[PDB]
Parts: structure tokens; sequence; C-alpha cells
RNA sequence: GCAGUCAAGCGUUCAUAGCGACAUUGCUUUUUGAUUCUUCGAUGUCGGCUCUUCCUAUCAUACCGAAGCAGAAUUCGGUAAGCGUUGGAUUGUUCACCCACUAAUAGGGAACGUGAGCUGGGUUUAGACCGUCGUGAGACAGGUUAGUUUUACCCUACUGAUGAAUGUUACCGCAAUAGUAAUUGAACUUAGUACGAGAGGAACAGUUCAUUCGGAUAAUUGGUUUUUGCGGCUGUCUGAUCAGGCAUUGCCGCGAAGCUACCAUCCGCUGGAUUAUGGCUGAACGCCUCUAAGUCAGAAUCCAUGCUAGAACGCGGUGAUUUC
RNA sequence: GUGAACAGCCUCUAGUUGAUAGAAUAAUGUAGAUAAGGGAAGUCGGCAAAAUAGAUCCGUAACUUCGGGAUAAGGAUUGGC
């Protein structure tokens, strides 16, 4: 379900509590796995900017909690290399929640969204106010 | 899914350690839906029945309705049928009798 | 008992033994396949790696996401002085392999090649090639018999060349000698090529052209006796281990009661011979030009030597080859460049590149100016 | 090829050099090296650091 | 545990497409028993972590055969161990059991691999409480707590490192033999096309990237700081100022050179011969047949090209060879 | 002298300058360290380390044998002249 993305550095292992970017009621998301990750003995699977992860709500509305639902990383604090040359990194991690088809439940996203996340997912680029 | 039973006891295995026996009605149906891997998430139950197909073929078919929830206010009921391959092994309690250490 | 968690192997088994190489010049194991319909040229070359710098080019690759986009990329600059031929050597074929038959050296030899034949030059009477040079001094019948021996017999022909070390900022005065096989046609013609090129220079641009896939053969950077974790990439033990944690726990089972050849063990790391393939040539610059660093999109007069020179090497004021990505072997190392063994097609060989900009800032750390002509325009008038 | 100026002090940034920083209110900060990138995190004022171009523009050097 | 043969009941009407109980003939040592052969002048007796290699009774991957195979999705069988087989909650766990990813989360052996490799949770010393039993000391493999893990410098093995002797000495090569490495997945396109009553819904070639693994490498970005390089600060000491000592590297910011990381970039080749199966010609048997004589195509296989080492008792070509 | 102090750190009187030494700076140890992003996913178990800390001011819950809990929690401030 995921299109082609150039490799960027892995900055969110399993267990990372990242912020929640949209206004769907949640406050933070707890990454438990990454769609399309690999397999190695004692290696933790990790997420990057633009990956689809499975994530649970630890704080927010009581309707959303205690169930697993997929989500999309939109910001990242670990620096990655763009092909034009500059190394960039945001201030904090963030994630919006979505269905497994990729459509977003949220209405609008606060703060900026990474550019390589906007090209990879169409519905994220609709809700995005600021793209980098 | 898979159900283990004994060919010398004819007695079904509950997955932790137990050995609830077989009536194929009203008590065998109870153990067989805990193994159904469905979760209590969205069914809570609707109705369950099984199909006759064959006595000696090691497959038991069950059909069940769910009555789950899809949208914010939509309760909805659908149905489907599951086919359990039944795997034969030993009862350690009743493979013990072949060792002459029977009484204890 | 079985293994209880499958995991792929640490290390590669086709690169054993990790022992020190026999010499700093790594040998070319295999030369490309000859095609005798084509004219005579060389098949490999010698040079000295200097350093690395950054490049920017417009990527032209259809169906990609970065199409017609600037990409920064890492290149190496190998200092490549002109190489002069001193002799030819012809090989006949046996059932036991290829056997050397006759090597014919030229008349005059420089002082650089004579350094190779001696271990104590200053005490030596410098008597190498004195009785050989008297053969040319007469009518020359002793040598025309020898090249006619190679024309009749001798399936393949190599050519002994050597680098010019005086045109290079190394402190070494001794030249490096090597064989290079020719891949022209009709081996009576190969030896007539080398006959005319005795004590004649061979430039770089005649051998290699731009946008060509080549290989790189040299001796790896050495590191000395290293431990089993950094040598193979094996797992560190936990913190609570008595007497060591940077080790490998189980050497092997009971049976067989011998340490197997496949387990990981500490030893020599580095200074191996490696062949790396598929490195793409970006720029073949000449020596007598102040525009080595210039580009059609840059239009500034500078050489590719950075501000303050390359670290540990010096000044590139010669011909050079600028090839994409890292090369095995550190700086100052004698490096062989070989043509590709097979014709490549896929998409990446046939692509032609034109640069945007060459990075010439100081490599000696956190450099922020490209040329000292424009450092003075930024900071202005200083005290000194 | 564009040469961007340093956000902190004054320096020219050739392509493939230094870092970039996007603050949480969507403002882009460029840095030439880790010197001005580490002094930015200390909340230091670049009008009072002596080696910056922003200082020497102010006190008329 | 596992595989044959025989094929009851079934698969709406059809013994064998496919499930298959019961009878019958065998194999294996990954169970549980039986035995007492070796060891009681001691083979350190559970599990986990770490690491290599072997097996095939194949979960995935490659190429095929059969179906109650239209497509899609499956199910059954052949060659085949080249290559891959995970991240977590609870339990001392082996075993189990759920959660989530994935091409897939296959089964096993090597003194039930591996304690002078570790850890000591468990078990199996001495302390102590409980419960039932006992008149009493005490019993319980019932439950729960606290409890020292010793030596390698010797020899072989392996990993690296020198070396006498072949007239001396220097340089350039040949290649006997041993090793060998790459692996998988998505996306677009082919195409909403073939197929289909529809609902639904492909593949080969092509393009672009990614997973696992491997070799290197330091331009750039990040890490490290005894450059004690420059600057800052506290307490004391040299009368103050300068310039310094001491605080087992006094601390803090920055910090080049070096080493270094999927925390960084780069690179990872194409030919022959076959297995499983599909064919040609063609008898045995006036027909028919892939097979008997011959022969064509064909797998992640085998051998080469390529890659690493270079026999210290494998060898060749050249330079100079001690009047003085 | 600093400081709440016979704590720690430095100096005066007095004492000692003894503890086999030289040269290089591989592996693996011992002792002391720092680390990008994530933060117990490690493990029988947060073992080990890290963070917190001195002072003045504000503010302090349940429970209770009314004594306590209590430095509870939590939040500011500190040089120099």
């Amino acid at each position: 379900a995921q299109g082609t993305k150039f490799r960027i550095s892995l900055g969110l292992p399993v267990g990372a509590i990242m912020n929640c970017a949209d206004n769907s009621g949640a406050r933070n998301l707890y990454i438990i796995a990454v769609k399309g990750s690999g397999s190695r003995l004692n290696r933790l699977p990790a997420a990057s900017l633009g990956d689809m992860v499975m994530a649970t709500v630890k704080k927010g509305k009581p309707e959303l909690r205690k169930k697993v639902m997929p989500a999309i990383v939109v910001r990242q604090a670990k620096s990655w290399r763009r092909r034009d040359g500059v190394f960039l990194y945001f201030e904090d991690n963030a994630g919006v929640i979505a269905n497994p088809k990729g459509e977003m439940k949220g209405s609008a996203i606060t703060g900026p969204v990474g550019k390589e996340c906007a090209d990879l997912w169409p519905r994220v680029a609709s809700n995005s106010g600021v793209v980098v | 899914a898979n159900i283990s039973f004994c060919r010398n006891c004819e007695r079904f295995l509950q997955p932790p350690g137990q050995w609830i026996r077989a009536e194929l009605e009203s008590r065998e149906l109870l153990a067989i839906c805990l193994r159904r891997l469905k979760g209590l998430t969205k069914v809570r139950l609707v109705d369950a029945s099984f199909i006759w197909t064959e006595p000696h073929s090691r497959r038991i078919r069950i059909k069940l309705t769910v009555q789950g929830e899809a949208m914010t206010n939509t309760i909805i009921q659908q149905t489907f049928e599951v086919e359990y391959i039944v795997i034969a092994m030993q009862c350690p309690d009743c493979a013990r009798s072949y060792t002459t250490n029977t009484w204890r | 008992s079985h293994r209880k968690y499958e995991a792929p192997r640490h290390g590669h088994l086709g690169f054993l033994p990790r022992k020190r190489a026999a010499s700093i010049r790594a040998r070319v194991k295999a030369f490309p396949k000859d095609d005798r319909s084509k004219p005579v040229a060389l098949t490999s070359f010698l040079g000295y790696k200097a350093g690395m710098t950054t490049i920017v080019r417009d990527l032209d690759r259809p169906g990609s996401k970065f199409h017609k986009r600037e990409v920064v990329e890492a290149v190496t600059v190998v200092d490549t002085p002109p190489v002069v031929v001193v002799g030819v050597v012809g090989y006949v074929e046996t059932p036991r392999g290829l056997r050397s038959l006759t090597t014919v050296w030229a008349e005059h030899l420089s002082d650089e090649v004579k350094r190779r034949f001696y271990k104590n030059w200053y005490k030596s009477k410098k008597k190498a090639f004195t009785k050989y040079s008297a053969k040319y001094a007469q009518d020359g019948a002793g040598i025309e018999r020898e090249l006619a021996r190679i024309k009749k017999y001798a399936s393949v022909v190599r050519v002994l060349v050597h680098t010019q070390i005086r045109k290079t900022p190394l402190a070494q005065k001794k030249a490096h000698l090597a064989e290079i096989q020719l891949n022209g046609g009709s081996i009576s013609e190969k030896v007539d090529w080398a006959r005319e090129h005795f004590e004649k220079t061979v430039a770089v641009d005649s051998v290699f052209e731009q946008n060509e896939m080549i290989d790189a053969i040299a001796v790896t950077k050495g590191h000395g006796f290293e431990g089993v974790t950094h040598r193979w990439g094996t797992k560190k033990l936990p913190r609570k281990t008595h007497r060591g944690l940077r080790k490998v726990a189980c050497i092997g089972a009971w049976h067989p009661a011998h340490v197997m050849w496949s387990v990981a063990r500490a030893g020599q790391r580095g200074y191996h011979s490696r062949t790396s393939i598929n490195h793409k040539i970006y720029r073949v610059g000449k020596g007598d030009d102040e525009a080595n660093g210039a580009t059609s999109f840059d239009r500034t007069k500078k050489t590719i030597t950075p501000m303050g020179g390359f670290v540990h090497y010096g000044e590139i004021k010669n011909d050079f080859i600028m090839v994409k990505g890292c090369i095995p072997g550190n700086r100052k190392r004698i490096v062989t460049l070989r043509k590709s063994l097979y014709t490549n097609t896929s998409r990446k060989a046939l692509e032609e590149v034109s640069l945007k900009w060459i990075d010439t800032a100081s490599k000696f750390g956190k450099g922020r100016f490209q040329t000292p002509a424009e450092k003075h325009a930024f900071m202005g008038t200083l005290k000194k | 090829m564009k040469v961007e100026i340093d956000s902190f002090s004054g320096a020219k940034i050739y392509p493939g050099r230094g870092t970039l920083f996007v603050r949480g209110d969507s403002k882009i900060f460029r840095f030439q090296n880790s010197k001005s990138a580490s002094l930015f995190k200390q909340r230091k004022n670049p009008r009072r650091i002596a080696w910056t171009v922003l200082f020497r523009k102010h006190h008329k050097k």
C-alpha cells in the first residue's frame, strides 16, 4: 500500500511516544510496529518520516484508547539527508492517525509536515497547512 | 485453527492444560469459541452452530454470526463459517497406561 | 540441541584468510578479454590516490523522483602522472598455464627505475643494466633476435611500465614497476607498438575517457591486530560477564573436538588486497590548465587543489582522474585502475554527466571559503 | 546551485554543508557548522557575539 | 513420531481430484518405558544469552505436474537444504499462550551442542515462617523467602605473525590446491486488459526504489577529546598587578587531526553443463509411444568466468655478480 | 582560608620524597569517563549507572494510636560591584 520512498535515517524505535499532530482527540501515539520493516535477531524495528506504523493512544479521548489503529509519521527529530544536500531535522516527533487504506480521520494538522511525507501520501497533503 | 485430541481417550484439549471431554453439543461448543482467535473486541456474540460434514474426516466446521459495530453508531450483523483441522496426539494421562506405572 | 533462533552469519567466507598483503601494490588478477579487431591500447593504469571532494551534478534518470535535479555526491581524486614504458614481455601457453618467455628492456633507463632494483642506493655502485645496455650500443642484432622470438611464439604480450614519482609530492624517490597487458590485434602488431614506445610517455586521456565504468584495485588501509567484535561485527556480551565482554562466547560444540575454520577470531585487520568494481569516471583533467576546478556553470578560474592543499598529500599539479564514490586503500597509496571486464548496459553505465560545481574548500577542517581570492573580499582589509 | 547565508551569523553555505533547522512554528534556520548550531541552542544572542557579521554590522566595523 | 499398502464412511447421483477411521508391513531415536553394559580414589547434574556447522520428513523463495484449477484465491505431489525463518506481555521455564509485523514466522542433531564462555531465576546443603501428618525428634520431590560459581603460562586445534636450507641477491610474473555471496519485497506500467452471467480481477518483458547480508570508505553530517588548542569560572597558594602551581585529566562552552556509525556515503559480474518436468525422431509389439539406440529445451542446483590466499620441499623470465 | 563544621579541597611549623626501572602505546582485561534519535523495547528482576541534592521564600494530600506523615508532592530565587 506504500509507494516508493528514498531511504532516510531510522529515528523512532518500538516504544517511542510521539506527539499527535491532528485534532482527532488524541494527544500522543505509542508506536508498536512499523509496516514493511524487516527481520533480524534482537533488532528493534524502527520508523522514519513517512512510514505507516501501528500506534495506540495513551492519552486523549476515552473513545480512542485501548485499541490498535494505524498511523503516519509527519515530523522527526533525528536528522536525515536530503538529496539536494541539506541535513534537516524538526523539533519533535509527530503522528497523524489513519485507516489502513491511508485516508486520514483528522480535519487539519497543526505545525509543519515533512515534505517526503507529503509526496508519499495524498490525503496528508490535503490536510497539510505548512509543508516544510 | 487447530484442535488437539487423544486417539485413546477421545477427549479434547483446552489449550492451557485441561482436558474437557467431548459432547459435540452445548459444552464442546463453549471451549471451541475461546480458540476462535476473534477477540471480544467486536462481536460479544450473536449465534453459533456447527455443520455435520463427516465423522472420520478430521475437520469440524462451525458457522457463527457476530453482531459487531462498524461506524460510530452502526450495529451490524454478518455471518461466516470456519473450518477447524483436528490434529490427533496422545493423552499423557492415558498414554501412561502403556508403561505399567498406572496406579500412582 | 538445535539453534533456537535462526540468524544470518557474521562475516564473509570468500575473503579468507585475513592476512597482510605481500606488497603495497596489489596485483591485477585478471585482464579483460581481448578483441583483436580493435586497435592497440593499454588496459590498466597506475596512480596515487590523493583525497576526496564533493561534487554537484544534474541527475538525468527517467522514471525517478529526482529527475533533472541537483544531487551532491562524493568523489575521489587520484593523482595520475604520465607513465613511461621501459620494456615488453611475452607469454607462451602451456598445459600447466601461461609461462613467461622473454622480457626485453629498453636501452636507457631513468634513475627512478634503478631505485627499485637496489635496497641501498647510496652505497651502491649503480651497476644495474650496464652490460645490458651494450647490446643496443652495437648494431643491435642481439635484440632483433629477441623481439622476433616474441613475434613467432608468445600468445599474449604484456608491457612493463612505471610511474614518474618526481612529478608527485610524495617524499619517496623510488618508482613503482608493473605489468600491463595489451588488447590490440595480431600480436606481431602489439610488439611493434611497444617497440616504438620505449622511453616514451603515455598520457592518461588516451587510455580512459569520461563516463566510463572502471574498477579500482589497491591495498586496503591497515589497522593492526584487532579484536573479534570490530573485525567481524559480532555481538557484544552482556555487562555482567566475568573476565571480558568484547568476545565470542561459544567457540564450538564438543564434537568435532577442533576449533572450526569458520568461527570468528581476532587477528590482522586491514592491509588486504581488494578489487572493487563499477566506479564511474566523471572528469579527466589535464595538468597544464588553471581551470581544473572550473565548470561551464561555474566559470571561475581555480584548480581542484583546495585551499591549503589536500590533507597529507599536497598539490595535484599533474593529470588526474575523478571517479565516483570511495576507492579501497587510503591516501598516498599506489592504486591501479583497470578497465571493466564486461560490457555494461543497464542504465547507469550509459548515462552522461556534466558537473555543476566542484568543492574546493579547505579539507583541513570546517572550511568556509572556496578560493583565497574571495576570502579577502569577504573579510576585507585585515591588520597583516 | 544557490548559496544560502547562515541564519545565526553571516556565513555563506555552499551546497552540502552544515545543518538546517525547522522550528515548531514553521521557521527555517540554516547553520554553516556545528559552532553556530550549538550556540543557537544555548539561547545566545548573536548581536553580542563578537565574531558574527551581525555584530560587526551593528557596531560599524 | 513417521511412511507404505488395503480403501469402510464421505465428497448432492461418482472407491482413489481431495479428506480419510479400522486392519496389515516397515523405518527412525526428536517422546515415554524396559534394562544395568561403562563411570561413585567425582565426566560440574535445568533454562536463557552468545556462535558455528550438519540433516530434510520443505514454512518461504526458483522451475514444473495434478484438481470438483474460468479469473482471483487456494489445496495435493515431484527435483531441491542454495538461501531466509523475526519484535514483544506473563512464567525460572523446556512446553504453552495471546499481540503485531512479514515472502515466511518449518521441524531437528552435534555427551538431551556450548558453565577454566557467562548469568544463578530454578533444582539439591546449613537459617526461617506456614499448612496436613507424627506422642516426640522429625517427614513432605506441598507453598514461600535468604544463600562464595576457583586455575590455563603447558600441548594440539583455530586465528594472525616470522623463519634456517636449495650459488648469493634484487625485481616482474605463472596458478596446483583450498575458500567463494548475495538475497528478497513493494510501487508504477502492462490494465480495470485477458477471464467472467456478474461480483470481482491477472501475468511476462520494462522502469524506479526498498528489506536482510557483505566488502570498503571519511568529502559531507553526527559521535568521541590529553592538541590539556583557545576562552570562561569556583576554592586556595606565589605581597598586589601580570603570569602560573595544586584540586589522582578541577569543572563548563567551543574544539581541528585521527579513529568511527544503515547515526554517513559508495559498490556488489555472465557463460556452460544437468535434475524435476515438457518435446522430437523411433523401435521393441506391421499399430501406438520422450527411450530402448540417438537428441532439443530446462531450476535459487553443479562447474567455470570473476573474487581471496599463493604450495614456506610447485615453477618460469630478467638485473647485477666482491683484483685491490 | 573556604564553609553550618575536627566533612571535602589548598597552604604554614614538622616529616617523608620510600613502594624494581627504562622503551613503545596491538588485542583482551582493571579503574575513571562522554555519547546523536528512542527511553526499560534489555533482563529472573531497573542489577548497574544516570537524574535529584546546599540554602532563603511560597506551598504541602490521603491516612492517624492526634504525637505524626513532612525535606511529603510541587514552584520560584542564588554571582559581581
